[PDB]
Parts: C-alpha cells; structure tokens; sequence
C-alpha cells in the first residue's frame, strides 16, 4: 500500500475521493484570539497549492 | 449529507450530549455489525447516525433499551 | 495635463478608461474601466516553499 | 488532434412539468461558458412561438380608462393576458372573443373556443367580474413571432412574448476523468411556460444553431 | 524594462556590482556568451604590455538567497565603448537600467469575486510565455570524514542498491553534469566503514548544472 | 449578538449597483409581469439594471 | 430563416486576415461570433517545437563558446518558430551553420514536407570564424499549451511547446445592406495568426467543433 501511495496511481485517488467525503478539517490562523479562530470545513480537493 | 444539524439538536438541547449519543451509534455501525435503520445515502456512518437521530428513531433510552435486549439475548445464548 | 497631452499624442482616449468587453458571454462591460501597463513585480515568498 | 472530449453522459431532472435541470460532465478546458451563453441567447431571444400582441375593451380606449364590474384595472387584465400562452396551428392569425357576464373568476375556460388555440392551462385567470351586470368582454389578437417584442418597438397595445422560455440559467463547475485538467461541467436550469417541454425547447435550441453552422462542415 | 520609472534606475545598477562597467574605452574585439575581450584605444592603452582587457563574466552561480546570478552581454562586434558603459547586465538589469520586474497590461475591474480582498487574476498569456519563470539553484554537499576501523570512502559500491540507483553515479561515485534528478535519487557513493551516500531531499528536483570535489593535502584526487 | 458572516467588500459594491434607480433609463415605464420577465428583459437588454 | 456562408475572405498581410459572413440573421451574429471567437482562440491544430538536441552542450543552464546567446535564449527563441507540416505529426529538422553570421531560419535544412513561414527568424548570433553550431530540432503537432513539466539522454533538452496558430482574434458585427430584408447583418471576424493556418480552414475546422459538440443534447 506504501508503494502504490508514492507511484500516485489512479487508483489511489478514487480512494481518496472516498475517505474525504464526510471528513471536517480544522482550518486555523495563527492568532486565534477569539473562539472562531479555529473553525471546521469540510474538504473539497482541488489542484492548486493553496 | 448533513450541513446543519440543527434538526437534530432540536432532540438533544444539550448538544454535547448529541455528539456523545451519536458516538455509540456510529461505533455500533462501524465496528459492530448493526444495520443502519435508515436508507443509506452512500454516506459515512457519522452522517447516517446524525440523520437516524434527526427522525427520532436513534437516542439514549431506544439506544439503551436495544442494549438491554441484546444482554438478554446473550443471557438466553449462554444459558 | 502633460500625461492627457502624451495621451493624446497616441490615439487612446484621454480620460484613461475603455470599453472592455467581456470574454465569456460577449457582452459589453457598461461603465467603461481603467486598462493600462502597471509594473509588477513577483516577490519571492512562493507557495512550493510553503 | 481531432478527438476533443464529447460528453456522452447528459441526466435530465425534472424539479417540476415545466422546470428542469439538465447536466453535462466531461464537456471540455473552456467549452461550458462556450456553449451555455449560446444556447441561452438562443432560446432566449430568437426562438419561435405563439402569443398575444394587442386587446380591445368594448369602449375603454385610452390606456387609463376604466370600465364597471372588474376590480382589476384595464393595465392589470392585459398584464394578466400577456401571461396566458397558447399554442395555433398553420394558421399565422386568429382572433379570440370574450362576452362572459356574470359575477364570478373569469378564466381562460370562458374564451369562446373559437377554431384552435389550446388554451394550455384553461383555469388561467385574467380578470374577475366582480358586478353581474357588468359584463366584461374584448377580441384578442393572436399572432406568432420570434422573441420578444416590446409595445416600444411596435388600440391597446401590450407587450408580445413569443419565446416559450421564462428564465434559462447556465452555471459552469469543476469535473476530473480519471487524472486531467479541470473539465468544465455544464448545468442548464430551464423553466418553459407550458406549451413545450424544456427538453423539447433544448433540443429545438441546438438543431438551430446546428442549422445556422451548415455550410461550414469539412 | 520599467515602462515608467523615476530616472535613478541607471544609478542603483551602474553602482552595485551586478553589472560589468568597462574599466578602458575602446572598440570590443571578441563577444562570446561567457567572455568580453576589449581592445583598448591608443591613448588609453599603457607604454608597456597592454593592447587587450580581458572581462570574464560570471555565468549561472548560487546566490546567498538560492537565486540565479547571470551575466548577458548586451555589445556586439564593433560597437565603440566609452569609459563608463556598461557592456554586460547582471541579474534584473537591461541595458544598465535596474529591471526588477515586468510590465504587465492592467485592468481595475472585479471579475465573478476571484479578484478579492487583496487577490489578483493572471492571464495564462502570462505563463505561457514565461514571464516570471524563476531559476533557483541550490547546493546540496556531502562530507567524507576519518572513521572509526579506517576512513570513508566515495566509491560507487554502495552495498543493497538498484543498478538505476548506480546509473547517475560515474564510475568513480558522482552523478554526471546534467542529469535530471529528481527527489529520492543517488547523487553520491560514500561508503562507510561497516551505505551514507547523500540523495537529493524529499520535494528537491531539477538538472545538476556544476559538480565541485574539494580534497584534502595528501589525499589522492579521485578519477572524477 | 450580531451576525458574524457579513458582506464585506464585493458582494456590497453588486448589490448596491444592482439596486439603484437612474431618472431616465432604457425600458422605463413597462408593465412587466414577474422577476423572471425582469431578469429575461435585462439578459436580452431591451432593458438597463 | 437565413444561414451565413462566407463570401470574402482577405488577406490584408501573411499572418493576419479578415473573414466575413454576409447573410446573418438579427441575434445569430453576436451569438455566433462569441463562440466562434472563443473556439478558434483556444482549440486549434497547430506545429511547435518539443525536443531540441545541440551537439557539444549539456543542458540548458550552459554558455557554448562560440555562440553570443545562453543555451536557454536559443532554446527561447527556438520556441517561436513558426513551422507548418504536410504529413506525419513527428519530424526532426537539422540546422548546421559554421562561421561569423547571425543564424536564421533559412540555415535550417528544409525536407519536402516542412516549410518555416518565417525565414528571417534569428536563433543564435556567432561571433567567430572557428565556431559550429549543430541541432536536431524535432517538431510535432498538438492542441493547446502542453508546459514541460507534465511531460532521457542527458544530451536532449526539453522546451515547452505552444502549439497556437492563433494569436488574437477581434470581430464587430455590421449592419448588412442586404435591401430585401432588414436588420439582417454580418460577421466580420479577424484572426491575427502566426503564419502556419490558412484562414478559411481554420472557421471551418472552429465551425465543425462547434457542430460536433453541439451533437451532444440533439
């Protein structure tokens, strides 16, 4: 499973797609002063780097 | 899926009690073998409990009964 | 005025703003928008070092 | 070179009769907002169909006279009479009648049959006889045409919608096949008036863009 | 170039050292891509042995913040230069005019919100033709030092590696001027008394543009 | 006790332009039947915003 | 109904031209000019350099004695090369020039298929008399903007291919004096192209996609 994580196959990101579908993430800046600093979100995969 | 859960909260005012009721019933699907009560959507066993909650078909005292019949059947099993 | 003047010297329009049509539909932007030659330059807080 | 993706998967979901919201996945880098814009302005404004130009009242001339019995303003009947769709046979012509007294919702049951116009919803409402005496009572005059037509352009004038559309939208969305550039989605969100399906309106939309792209086929 | 600029952008260039002033006037003899070789005028030239200035422009080079540091000749064959001018620009300077950017066609417009707070939209006639393609250039290094039960050694007898692994690595251990290596690749064959040979880190790509072997007084060079 | 997801900078700017009134425009005076006739009429452009 | 066919079609210069669609219906003309506009800039068959090959040098970020210009200005230069083919998609060119000489285009050995458009085309300056400059330039058809990145030999570079015989594209609707019938007017679409597509090959070619993709909800 290691190896066909780092050959990036096609398979893998029909996987992917699976365990992201319902899986809030916790989006946080830095400074978090007040409570809604850290906030959930749900992810949706895109193809930039940011 | 669930965006708000503010239906289901309407059963649970507390709301840290929500997420503690819907943690049993999540573990129940997922590691236990129960079958969801309510026509899986191709969703995650975290959504399908919320969504059983919100039609008043999962909370503490059903979810307690249930656990009471299935002692009673493992009491019944060992003889 | 010495900018209107060297605007005038070429043929683009002396207030500074066109009309800038749209690329999708086609239609024409109303209110006619700046347009010109800003020198930007890319600083080198990059996001593949992030 | 040649083989630019065609998107073969098209799902038709009918919201209502006369709402849908039709897809397109694969589509193509640049071909969603290419091929929405087109097809809207297209059903949008050059389309053809049936509708009602111009009513008479049996008397009121002026666009702010009024007449007895009928709560409704004269303005208020012909909104309400621009609204009413029908659909005529070969026939580029024909001129509908009302007589109907009474008090009582003066629908579009109550149209004088006449030859063909198949009223399509017949409990459409126009005005209300609110007096028995009074008797509210025009000639309508029905024509076909392509888009709209405003009163501006072109006796109480009102003003004409021949398209069959009321409101077409388009939204473009992010799709993958297997691992590509982002592959625009199309999704058209079509609300027709009742005389043709938006299936039917969509698929009449294309064949004449088809028909205008002819002589340029290789 | 800046389109539009104060008029102390010839001043901030000529001054720093990025650029290549001549030091003689006189008429360029000989312009190639790396050297500029000026024959002098005759009442600038010395009595004794002089006649030619030599200038040697440093190519592609690491900089203190891993940027390129290139020198373009910017003479031709002929071309009389004056005490003064600048015959070859450094990095981010054309013509002898400090260059630190590109001028880009602007409009003031939002467009669908892309366009947000601070956020602005590229064109891809900006990508396309490479308009902000940066080099940057690192440097990896790999140390071998006396160990315990005798010295290292830098080899290309790695133990337990692939003959792919070997294929960038010469005969002699160091993986050949130009290669295009990627991250997890072989760049060295140290070999330690009984396998610590470096590989490029984990992200780090591109071409190897310079290979540089340090030894030490009393040590034998090796083939490479 | 205030809202938190408020419009900030552009959505306010569309809004505001959207929603104004200018003393002599194309297609004044018009009877129209409902917002979809408005929103066919201003796509088509026998109308202004 | 009426449906456009070319009629005109000048040639104002050798990159840049002006197509015209004479009987176009009132509405159509925006319509297709949009899409025609958006098709032909974006999806066209076009020749670009992929793979070049110097005899002595390495890679890109090395200076060769004898040439003016960095191995990565040559390859800069090489990538605007306007290069129409007859025949098979890949072809591998050879250029040899010994001697002091601004290289061009020309200096490229031409087969009987490959012809540059463009022969005044500089690469690379050489500024001595015992200088030689040898590459293999190999050149394939394609669609679109294909970087270096997502697509051997340490001798073989690899520069980014661009292949786009179009460069902008401007049309403005006219009022046709077609007498018969008003409001009818045409199409004048212009093309700023790079000297590798023929105008009335390229409408046709952006007019056929536009039929096959419309063959979609049809």
């Amino acid at each position: 499973a290691k190896k066909m994580v780092e050959r990036e196959e096609a398979v893998v990101w029909d996987i992917l797609d699976e365990v992201i579908r319902e899986h809030p993430v916790l989006l946080n800046r830095a400074p978090t002063l007040h409570r809604l600093g850290i906030q959930a979100f749900e992810p949706v995969l895109i193809e930039g780097k940011a | 899926a669930r965006v708000t859960v503010q239906d289901a909260v309407e059963k649970i005012g507390n709301r840290f009690d929500l997420v503690l009721v819907a943690a049993r019933r999540a573990r129940q699907m997922q590691v236990g073998g129960k079958d969801p009560l309510v026509p899986e959507e191709n969703d995650k066993t975290t959504v399908i409990a919320l969504r059983e909650i919100e039609e008043g078909l999962i909370n503490n005292q059903i979810l307690d009964v249930r656990e009471r019949q299935e002692q009673q059947e493992q009491e019944a099993a060992e003889l | 005025a010495e900018i209107k003047e060297l605007l005038k010297l070429g043929d683009l329009p002396t207030s500074g703003q066109i009309r800038l049509y749209d690329g999708r539909t086609g239609e024409q932007f109303e209110r006619p928008v700046t347009v010109g030659y800003m020198y930007m330059l890319k600083l080198n807080h990059l996001v593949d070092d992030k | 070179v040649t083989e630019f993706l065609k998107p073969r998967l098209v799902d038709i979901e009918q919201v209502s009769s006369t709402h849908a919201k039709v897809t397109l996945e694969p589509l193509e880098r640049g071909f969603g907002h290419t091929l929405g814009n087109a097809l809207r302005r297209i059903l949008l404004s050059s389309m053809p169909g049936c509708a009602v130009t111009e009513v008479e009242i049996d008397g009121v001339l002026h666009e702010y006279s009024t007449k007895e019995g009928v709560q409704e303003d004269i303005l208020e009947i012909l909104l309400n009479l621009k609204g009413l769709a029908v659909r005529v046979q070969g026939k580029d012509e024909v001129i509908l009648t009302l007589n109907k007294s009474g008090i009582g919702p003066v629908t579009a049951a109550d149209i004088t049959h006449d030859g063909d116009v198949e009223i399509v919803k017949p409990q459409h409402v126009i005005c209300h006889l609110t007096d028995e005496n009074a008797s509210i009572s025009m000639r309508i005059k029905v024509q076909r045409g392509r888009g709209y037509v405003p009163a501006s352009t072109r006796r109480l004038l009102v003003d004409a919608c021949y398209s069959p559309v009321e409101r077409i939208a388009y939204n473009v969305e992010a799709a993958r096949v297997e691992q590509r550039t982002d592959l625009d989605k199309l999704v058209i969100e079509m609300e027709t008036n009742g005389t043709i399906d938006p299936e039917e309106a969509i698929r009449r939309a294309a064949t004449i863009l088809a028909e205008q792209l002819e002589a340029f086929v290789d | 170039k800046p389109l539009v600029g104060t008029g102390m952008e010839r001043a901030v260039a000529v001054d720093s050292g990025v650029t290549a002033v001549a030091k003689r006037g006189g008429v360029v003899q000989y312009v190639d891509a790396s050297r500029i070789v000026i024959k002098v005028n005759e009442d600038e030239m010395y009595p004794g042995e002089a006649g030619i200035d030599i200038y040697n422009l440093t190519k592609y080079t690491r900089s203190n913040q891993n940027t390129c540091i290139n020198q373009m000749p910017c003479v031709s064959l002929g071309e009389p230069v004056e005490r003064g001018d600048v015959l070859a620009d450094g990095p981010s300077t054309d013509l002898g005019e400090l260059a630190l950017g590109q001028n880009m066609r602007v409009a003031f417009m939002p467009w669908n919100g892309y366009n947000f707070e601070d956020s602005i939209l590229v064109s891809e006639r900006v990508v396309q033709e490479d308009r902000f393609t940066t080099i940057h250039i690192q440097e990896l290094a790999c140390v071998s030092r006396d160990t315990k039960l005798g010295p290292e050694e830098i080899t290309a007898d790695i133990p337990n590696v692939g003959e792919a692994a070997l294929s960038k690595l010469d005969e002699s251990g160091i993986v050949y001027i130009g290669a295009e290596v990627t991250g997890g690749d072989i760049l060295v064959g140290k070999v330690t008394p009984k396998d610590s040979s470096l590989r490029v880190p984990n992200g780090v790509s591109g071409t190897v543009i310079d290979v540089q072997v340090f030894t030490r007084d009393g040590v034998e060079k090796d083939k490479r | 006790g205030e809202p938190i997801i408020v419009p900030s900078q552009d959505v306010v700017l569309g809004l505001y332009y959207m929603t104004r009134d200018c003393v002599n425009a194309k297609g004044e005076g018009m009877v129209l039947t409902g917002p979809k006739e408005a929103e066919r009429l201003y796509r088509s452009g026998l109308a202004s915003l």
